[PDB]
């Protein structure tokens, strides 16, 4: 008699162990990046007579 | 035959787990390894 849970289970005899192992991972990981420029160049000249 | 066989206990489930107790451990991998003491002889007893 093997279980799981409450399942229960009949293994093959060509195998060792079959068992939860329960194991779990969780990797997150978020990034950003930004970047801004802005340039303005002017220029304004004048005569009179 | 069913007129010689008994009840050895009332149930038959273990601690849901109790696999992973009689594995072997590799100390440098740090990992578990694969089934080494048997985790259930029950040895015809009704340890509840």
């Amino acid at each position: 008699p093997h279980y799981i849970l409450n399942t229960r289970f009949r293994k093959p005899y060509n195998v060792e162990s079959y068992t939860p192992q329960t194991q779990g991972k969780y990797e997150f990981i978020l990034k950003e990046y930004e970047s801004y420029s802005d340039f303005e160049r002017n220029v304004t000249e004048k005569m009179a007579s | 035959e069913d007129s010689e066989r008994r009840p050895s206990c009332d149930i038959d489930k273990p601690p849901p787990n109790i696999e992973l107790t009689g594995n072997g451990y590799n100390e440098l991998t740090g990992q578990f390894r694969n089934r080494v003491i048997n985790t259930k002889s029950f040895g015809g007893q009704c340890r509840k």
